[PDB]
């Protein structure tokens, strides 16, 4: 019935989509998997947080404080969403 | 007896309702601010606990009238005085079944997304042998109520003889005495609430997400199951392991 | 060798009884199939019965053996389908039905459906026994089982604490 | 924070460690515990009264705190029975007398014996 | 199946234990069925003598009768009825 | 005290206070129209104080938040099903592989 | 009359009726309830008997109307030869 | 075992025995005195109960409130109190023992300790166990079709008959038997299996053998407690002090 | 004057679009009710 | 072919569920109207039973 699974790939590409989505970001083509939140994709300090609740609310999670300020890498927060059996 | 009866068809129409829409999202969540907009994807799901939320609203011809409505009519044509006040409770309650059944409906189906994506596009109804259960309770809560009406509500039916007194049979004064206005009070409040409620949720949804501090706490209040569970909790079973330690 | 009365009461007995005694060897599969089986038996008995009860209102009783007969006080487990138990039992029969057929869909890929079926079936065999009573003791008796039957049944998913 | 049971016990501890006891409930539940449904981690020190802060222990509430929640539990009650008492006092009148049966009350048909009328009698007629 | 994980094979309880499907479970069936009819059949006829009817059991003369002594005894022990000592 | 104005330790606690009020908008607020309209709000109304350098009237602030943070507290929070909060939490635990230890020289 | 002949005590007995519909209208409801176990109770089965024996009732409502008329009379009465 | 078993039904016994045939104008004296110090017993040992960390200790604990119920029963000057106090006596000294057994020779000889802390997730390897552990536990705490039942419902019928207060007040003992009972069988059946307590064998033939014998006598009491009054029919008359 | 634009306004936006706007959210509302109403018509019809 | 920020397509729902979709409300509605029908007046108040004063 819930014929579903996740991949790394798949994570990756509603992450990107969601950046994309963001008006915030400096502008695409800066947004890949060796991405820095707040260097390349020139993001403040608390548009990286709308962008956890953005990850939250797409792969239906819970991030506490402790696993939200340390992602700061696009592939840190796919490494994240791939480390967590119950992410959609 | 009879609401006993009717009861049983139309909660447990609903229950399996909510289960197969549980079973629909993804992550089984059960909170109904994370459904939105199941309607063109769950439409089986959707007739059923709106059938039976309509024969527990005590909508005409379902089991929910004839089953509900002579209760609270019978509040009125009892011989005893005091008991016009519980009309009033009773049709309350009414009119917030009308509530809660609508929110459940509106929040579910009609509203707009508020899951993710993967969510609506794994949203599926489930298989024969959930929905075969659903058909026939919805037959049972649609029909059961009008058949038996004569053996359990009729004029002298004779069929569960439980001794009443006759100084308390109150029966044929509930259907005569009562007037157009108490007779037609909780239907008409029923379909005009729904409505509005319905109405309010769509275009006007800020009458319910105001952020005042005095209508939060008495929400709040209302949604800790009126303070209930904590005063038990604290106040009895925690002060008895205290005596027990003690 | 017919018996609407005893057949109601017994039928849910098995049901309940056998998975418990015979699961490892029979499966979940079996299990749910007969469990459904013989609560759709005993439902459609407890139709028939109705009809006929509407029909003529005799109710049939069933007199079996003495618990206690000391001083005053006989009590026997004697039963009885009336005009508000066969209502409750309509209410019982009907939704423990299906309810036996929603949860071979819900409860798939549970690894534990041959207890919960068996429970489920326990609480109806309590709850025929609690409304066929003709004594409040078998009602006691029903009354004390069902809670018993609900503790279990809320209880599991024994590795959840809340659920506990 | 110290309760009265939990400082009551202070004369008695001798070399017991006097621990300030925290709910497991309201412990974070996404840090790491090696009893992660228990929330407690092995060498622990537990407070003398452990048995009433476990995870098997009753729910707290954080929501209100326990006296304002009895103000508002008793509240809701007075509000509810006062307003029922008080509604009374506006009550219609009714519009027809109770129901009244012939054989002067039913009297025999519900046990009577001529004497017991008051007892097993019925309305008048 | 789907879902599944691992468990240990060694844990033997009555009931099945973690998705308990044996491959001779049509055969067992066969059993159980033979079984629970059989079960059912005899308890059933077993208690036909012990079933009744509510009514039309007693004479209603026999229980004319029993009301008539009862009366009798009342009187031989000087009683009155319920409400009559007012 | 000293709470530095821009420092790491005040990065966590006001990235903390904005997940905060956002969690707490999309509880109170059924509607998406206006949970993202109050998101906006409460982002208006942490960039109208990112400029603040007095770190007394700093604390101030940060204190009046926290009563914020109190006053519209939520009682029943919204937590994914399978996570500590939820419907389906410690469901069907997978049972850890032991093998069975010994205890007697003659039982099983 | 309105009103059916009253049944005698032997023939309530007779008939079972129960205390509480053991009134003036009694008459009627026999055949309603044989009726009824001759259909199985079903609704569409005995709607002359039904209606003839809820408007024998109607009319007992309408004298017990009548009754408390007469009392709201009185008592107003009684009150203004009162004061 | 033995002690629980027999030893505490010795002084039922010397009730019945040495104390109600002679002095009975002093026992029908002195027993408001024995019905508070039954209700006392009763009451504050449950409590005492329930805040304990023993599991063998608890089980002993509870063994005191069912002898405070029997002597309510014996104490009764009713032919019911005292067959429901020597159907007390005898359905304990079958289920007592058979929870003396989970708790200190299945789970005492796996695990050497007895604090409850350490127990817990008992269903996920030791299944069988768990199945008597809630058998037995619904047992002592008196549910139908067990004699623990039949003993409390004529002990308290007894005590309510000669003091209706006293002996109405006694049903919570329904309750407070619940309580302690229930809350350490959820504790042990419930939850992840402990990280204190590595993986040990199930219940063996021998201590199912045991268990199987005292649940099956328990339940025939239970579901025919009659079968006992060939021996009791005089002895339920006795003792017993009315003219 | 008390206006302002969501950055999120991109990825908010399917939540108004097809299968999701005013009409679609309320098609599959009362499913059977034309079948229901021509066939309550044939049957006073057939009075 | 998902779009993930995109228009989500419509749902492609069974024709059994779509079948007993319509059967259920249509009998629903059906059952409502024949016996608001034929029970208009009771439902409504219409029958007076009081005396004519
Ligand atoms: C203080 C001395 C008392 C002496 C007299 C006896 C009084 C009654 C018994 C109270 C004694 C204290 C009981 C302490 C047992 C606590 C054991 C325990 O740990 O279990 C906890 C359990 C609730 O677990 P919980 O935290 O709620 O988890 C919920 C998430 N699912 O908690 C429970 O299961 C609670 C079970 C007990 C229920 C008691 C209910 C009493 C409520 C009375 C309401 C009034 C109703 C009207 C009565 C009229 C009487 C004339
Ligand atoms: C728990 C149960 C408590 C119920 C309390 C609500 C009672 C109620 O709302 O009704 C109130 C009843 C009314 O009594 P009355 O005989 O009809 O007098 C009615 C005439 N008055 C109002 C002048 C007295 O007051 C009681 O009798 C108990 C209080
Ligand atoms: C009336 C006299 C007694 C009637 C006969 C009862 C014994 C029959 C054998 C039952 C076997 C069993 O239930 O197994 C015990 C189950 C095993 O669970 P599982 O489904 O096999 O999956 C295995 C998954 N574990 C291993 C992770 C759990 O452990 C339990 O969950 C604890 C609940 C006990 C259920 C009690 C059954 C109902 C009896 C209650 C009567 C008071």
């Amino acid at each position: 019935s819930s014929a579903h699974v996740l991949t790394k790939d798949m994570i990756q590409e509603r992450i990107v989509a969601l950046l994309e989505s963001f008006d915030k970001v400096n502008d695409a083509k800066n947004i890949t998997a060796t991405a820095n939140l707040t260097s390349d994709l020139g993001l403040d300090s608390l548009d990286v947080v709308e962008v956890v609740m953005a990850i939250e609310e797409e792969f239906g999670l819970e991030i506490p404080d402790h696993d939200a300020d340390e992602i700061k890498t696009v592939q840190q927060a796919i490494d994240y969403v791939s480390a967590q059996p119950a992410a959609v | 007896l009879f609401h006993l009866l009717g009861h049983a068809f139309f909660k447990a129409l609903l229950f399996m309702s909510a289960g197969s829409i549980i079973h629909s999202i993804l992550n089984e969540s059960q909170d109904i601010r994370t459904y939105g907009g199941l309607l063109s994807y769950l439409p089986y799901t959707y007739i059923c606990i709106t059938i039976a939320s309509l024969s527990l609203m005590a909508m005409p011809g379902l089991t929910g009238y004839y089953t509900k409505d002579i209760i609270i009519e019978s509040t009125y044509g009892s011989y005893s005085i005091s008991n016009y006040v519980v009309y009033w409770i009773a049709y309350l309650s009414a009119v917030l079944t009308c509530v809660y059944s609508m929110k459940i409906l509106y929040l579910t189906f009609y509203s707009n997304p508020n899951n993710n994506t993967i969510t609506y596009y794994n949203a599926h109804e489930s298989n024969i042998y959930i929905t075969l259960p659903m058909f026939i309770l919805a037959i049972f809560a649609m029909f059961a109520g009008w058949i038996l009406k004569d053996i359990y509500l009729g004029v002298g039916t004779d069929f569960v003889g439980t001794h009443i007194l006759p100084n308390n049979f109150s029966y044929f004064d509930t259907e005569f005495s009562i007037t157009q206005f108490y007779k037609l009070l909780p239907l008409i409040s029923a379909i005009l609430v729904s409505i509005l409620i319905v109405v309010l949720n769509e275009f006007f949804a800020i009458v319910f997400n105001l952020n005042n501090k005095y209508i939060n706490t008495v929400y709040s209040i209302f949604n800790q199951k009126l303070v209930s569970d904590q005063i038990l909790n604290h106040f009895i079973i925690f002060k008895g392991l205290v005596t027990s330690g003690n | 060798m017919y018996n609407a009365i005893s057949l109601i009461i017994i039928l849910p007995c098995i049901s309940w009884l056998f998975p418990l005694f015979f699961g490892r060897q029979l499966g979940y599969v079996f299990v749910t199939r007969m469990t459904s089986t013989l609560i759709i038996i005993t439902t459609l008995i407890t139709y028939y019965y109705f009809y006929q009860l509407l029909g003529n209102n005799n109710p049939i009783n069933l007199e079996l053996f003495n618990y206690l007969n000391i001083d005053y006080l006989d009590i026997n487990y004697n039963f009885e389908i009336d005009a508000l138990t066969i209502t409750m039992l309509l209410a019982i029969t009907t939704i423990s039905s299906m309810v036996h057929i929603y949860s071979i869909g819900y409860m798939e890929t549970d690894p534990h459906q041959v207890r919960f079926f068996s429970l489920l079936s326990m609480f109806t065999f309590w709850m025929i026994i609690l409304v066929t009573g003709s004594n409040y003791f078998v009602l006691f008796v029903g009354w004390e089982f069902i809670g018993v039957t609900s503790y279990l049944l809320i209880s599991f998913w024994v590795t959840r604490l809340q659920a506990m | 924070i110290r309760a009265s049971f939990d400082k009551a016990e202070e004369p008695m501890l001798g070399d017991y460690p006097d621990i300030d006891p925290f709910p497991a409930q309201l412990k974070n539940p996404y840090k790491k515990y090696d009893d992660q449904q228990d929330r407690r981690n092995l060498e622990e020190p537990l407070s003398v009264n452990d048995d009433l802060y476990d995870m098997w222990s009753p729910d707290r509430f954080t929501h209100f705190k326990n006296q304002d929640a009895l103000k508002y539990f008793i509240g809701f009650l007075t509000i509810f029975f006062g307003a029922s008492y008080v509604a009374t006092y506006f009550v219609p009148e009714k519009a027809a007398i109770p129901r009244e049966f012939p054989y002067e009350g039913l009297w025999k048909e519900s046990g009577g014996t001529e004497k017991s009328k008051a007892f097993f009698g019925q309305r008048s007629e | 199946g789907g879902g599944r994980y691992p468990f240990p094979k060694d844990v033997i309880s009555m009931t099945g234990g973690w998705w308990a499907n044996p491959s001779n479970w049509k055969l067992n069936g066969l059993f159980a069925t033979g079984i629970a009819v059989g079960l059912a059949l005899w308890v059933s006829t077993a208690t036909l003598p012990y079933t009744r009817r509510r009514e039309g059991i007693t004479s209603e003369s026999d229980i004319s009768k029993w009301n008539a002594a009862a009366g009798v005894w009342r009187e031989r022990h000087g009683k009155i009825s319920t409400g009559e000592a007012a | 005290s000293h709470p530095v104005p821009f420092s790491a330790a005040n990065k966590k606690l006001v990235t903390s206070m904005y997940r905060q009020s956002l969690k707490l908008a999309r509880n109170w607020i059924s509607n998406r129209q206006l949970f993202r309209q109050k998101a906006v709000e409460i982002r208006h109304k942490f960039d109208q104080n990112a400029q603040i350098s007095n770190p007394r009237l700093l604390a101030r602030t940060l204190d009046e938040t926290r009563a914020h943070l109190y006053e519209f507290r939520h009682p029943d929070p919204i937590v994914p099903p399978s996570f500590p909060g939820g419907t389906k939490y410690e469901r069907n635990v997978p049972p850890r592989m032991e093998k069975i230890m010994q205890h007697n020289l003659y039982e099983p | 009359a309105e009103f059916p002949p009253l049944l005698s005590q032997e023939d309530m007995k007779k008939h079972k009726i129960l205390l509480a519909y053991r009134d003036r209208c009694a008459a009627l409801l026999v055949p309603l309830n044989e009726c009824r176990k001759k259909n199985y109770y079903m609704p569409w089965a005995c709607g002359h008997e039904r209606h003839e024996y809820e408007m024998c009732e109607v009319a007992d409502f309408q004298r017990r109307v009548k009754a408390m008329d007469k009392l709201k009379a009185e008592k107003i009465e009684q009150a203004k030869a009162a004061a | 075992m033995i002690l629980a078993g027999l030893i505490l039904k010795l002084a039922l016994y010397a009730i019945l025995r040495l104390l109600l045939p002679l002095l009975c104008e002093a026992q029908i004296l002195y027993t408001p005195m024995i019905y508070i110090i039954s209700l006392l017993t009763i009451i504050l040992t449950s409590l005492a109960t329930l805040r304990q960390i023993d599991l063998k200790v608890i089980i002993a604990y509870s063994s005191i409130s069912h002898m405070g119920i029997a002597i309510l029963g014996v104490c009764s000057n009713t032919s019911l109190g005292i067959y429901g106090s020597i159907v007390l006596g005898v359905a304990h000294g079958f289920v007592s023992p058979a929870l003396f057994l989970i708790v200190g020779g299945i789970l005492y000889d796996r695990y050497h300790i007895r604090i409850v802390n350490y127990y817990k997730g008992l269903t996920t390897y030791m299944p069988q166990l768990a199945t008597y552990i809630i058998i037995l536990s619904f047992a002592n705490i008196g549910t139908p079709l067990t004699g623990n039942f039949t003993g409390e419902f004529l002990s308290l019928q007894g005590g309510f008959i000669r003091n209706p207060i006293i002996g109405g007040i006694s049903c919570i003992s329904v309750l407070l038997a619940a309580i302690y009972q229930l809350k350490l069988t959820n504790k042990l059946t419930g939850g992840i299996s402990s990280i204190y307590m590595h993986r040990t064998n199930d219940v063996t033939i021998r201590e199912k053998f045991i268990m199987n014998i005292l649940i099956i006598s328990t339940l025939i009491i239970g579901i025919c407690p009659q079968i006992m009054y060939n021996l009791l029919y005089w002895t339920v008359n006795n003792y017993i002090y009315i003219i | 004057a008390p206006q302002l634009k969501d950055p999120w306004a991109r990825r908010e936006a399917w939540r108004y679009q097809t299968n999701f706007t005013r009409a679609n959210r309320f098609k599959g509302a009362a499913p059977g009710f034309g079948i229901a109403v021509v066939a309550f018509g044939a049957y006073l019809a057939a009075e | 072919n998902y779009k993930w920020n995109g228009p989500l397509p419509r749902p492609h729902v069974s024709a059994g569920h779509r079948i007993a979709t319509k059967f259920l409300g249509a009998t629903m509605f059906f059952w409502m109207f024949l016996r608001i029908k034929e029970e208009y007046p009771a439902m409504l108040g219409l029958h007076n039973f009081y005396p004519p004063k």
